[PDB]
């Protein structure tokens, strides 16, 4: 490939990142610009970044965010990374071929800052409603709020043990400070009615919470 | 203050066409030429070509010759798209693009537009409200919610008495299971507000529908 990423990378809150593009032997010694991508915004040019080392920062990007080189890598560095740089970080590469301008991006560097402090999720749930169950269905609602960092797996279980059937989301709100998500399990109205209980359990870097809701209820 | 505001997302059959635009503002559009990136789901960023704004001459890379056309409207500081004959492989995130700078290629870039080629129909939203059996016990907060199911495409928005219900509310991201979206909102209120006073959820789906459901206890 004319640009070389790892598709992911990690690093410790607080510490040094550093992250690698690699150009191949044909464009060793290009420049290349580095962009940053997260959900729902605009992507972001972040640097131009030469053979040498120099660089110039867009608009916008904090002073914590450098360049550096060495033969036909690229870095990007953020000094004590924040948790508002996990990112897509894409580099890319323009270039001449006969008269014609080509341009190659990088494949993307998914980074995710790691070691940050939690808040744990709240869980709120709803039984269905009596509108869907005269239809003859039943969704369970698990809403997951308030939680950090991103990411939680959430499992359901039917009288105390585990079941597939009702899949959730993607972790986030990136802005605020917390993040949230949800699950829905899709029952039959039969099914909803001929259990004991049904559970959300949702697991938040290693620790789990849970919410039960009972047909006996309602 | 360099800002590009694309259009709305676009869900189209096979064969058809769609024209996507992508509004300027905060310099002189008739200075800088306006490229198209292409970005379809789990590939990277493609570069298409770009269109110079003052002779409206547009350049192609070769995978986007044949059915892919750049206009202006130079008096609305607007570019278009306008992809022909869809392909399934057409599906992709479209960011408009803009120099600088130096023989910067990409210093500002549109939030972009999803089109989504697909056979799939449109389908509105089934809305149920989500709400406690009865008035809860004194001095408490009540959650209420409502459930949005079974939509497609996205998105949906939500609000509560119109919008002027804020402080409670959390709407949640959208799930898709089976071909459909499903998603809620909740709010959380005093019970010495509700249900002595209306609380309504107003579900919008832009493929045309506006659902309003007002909480009452079960």
């Amino acid at each position: 490939l004319v640009l070389t990423q790892s598709s992911s990378a990690s690093f410790s809150l607080g510490a040094s990142a550093k992250l690698t593009c690699t150009l191949n032997s044909q464009h060793s010694t290009y420049t290349i610009e580095w962009y940053q991508q997260q959900p729902l915004k605009p992507p972001k040019y972040v640097m131009e970044l030469k053979k040498d080392g120099s660089h110039s920062t867009g608009d916008g990007i904090p002073d914590r965010f450098s360049g550096s080189s060495s033969g036909a890598d690229r870095y990007l560095l953020i000094s004590n990374i924040q948790p508002e740089d996990e990112a897509i970080y894409i580099c890319g590469v323009g270039d001449t071929i006969k008269e014609q301008f080509v341009y190659v991006f990088g494949g993307g560097t998914k980074v995710t800052v790691l070691g940050q402090p939690k808040s744990t999720p709240t869980l709120t749930v709803f039984p269905p409603s009596s509108e869907e169950l005269k239809e003859n269905k039943a969704t369970l609602v698990c809403l997951i709020s308030n939680f950090s960092p991103s990411g939680v797996t959430v499992a359901w279980k039917a009288n105390g043990t585990p079941i597939t059937q009702g899949v959730d989301t993607s972790n986030p709100t990136k802005k605020g400070n917390k993040f949230m998500a949800s699950s829905f399990l899709h029952l039959t109205s039969d099914q909803w009615r001929s259990h004991q209980s049904f559970t959300c359990q949702v697991t938040h870097e290693g620790d789990t919470v849970e919410k039960s809701l009972s047909p006996a209820l309602r | 203050q360099i800002q590009l505001v694309q259009s709305g997302p676009e869900l189209k059959k096979p064969g058809e066409t769609v024209k996507i635009s992508c509004k300027a503002s905060g310099y002189t559009f008739t200075t800088y030429g306006m490229s198209w990136v292409k970005q379809a789901p789990g590939k990277g960023f493609e570069w298409m070509g770009w269109i110079n704004t003052y002779s409206g001459v547009p350049t192609y890379v070769d995978d986007f010759k044949g059915r892919f056309a750049f206009s202006l409207e130079t008096s609305a500081s607007t570019a278009y798209l306008q992809i022909n004959n869809l392909k399934n492989e057409d599906t992709a995130v479209y960011f408009c693009a803009r120099g600088g700078n130096n023989f910067l290629w990409f210093a500002y870039w549109g939030q972009g537009t999803l089109v989504t080629v697909s056979a799939a129909k449109t389908t509105p939203p089934s809305v149920y409200p989500l709400a406690p059996g009865s008035a809860a016990q004194t001095n408490s907060m009540v959650t209420l919610g409502c459930l949005v199911k079974g939509y497609f495409p996205e998105p949906v928005t939500v609000t509560w008495n119109s919008g002027s219900l804020s402080s409670g509310v959390h709407t949640f991201p959208a799930v898709l299971q089976s071909d459909l979206y499903t998603l809620s909102s909740s709010v959380t209120v005093p019970s010495s507000t509700w249900p002595s006073q209306t609380v309504t959820c107003n579900v919008a789906h832009p493929a045309s529908s506006t659902k309003v459901d007002k909480k009452i206890v079960p």
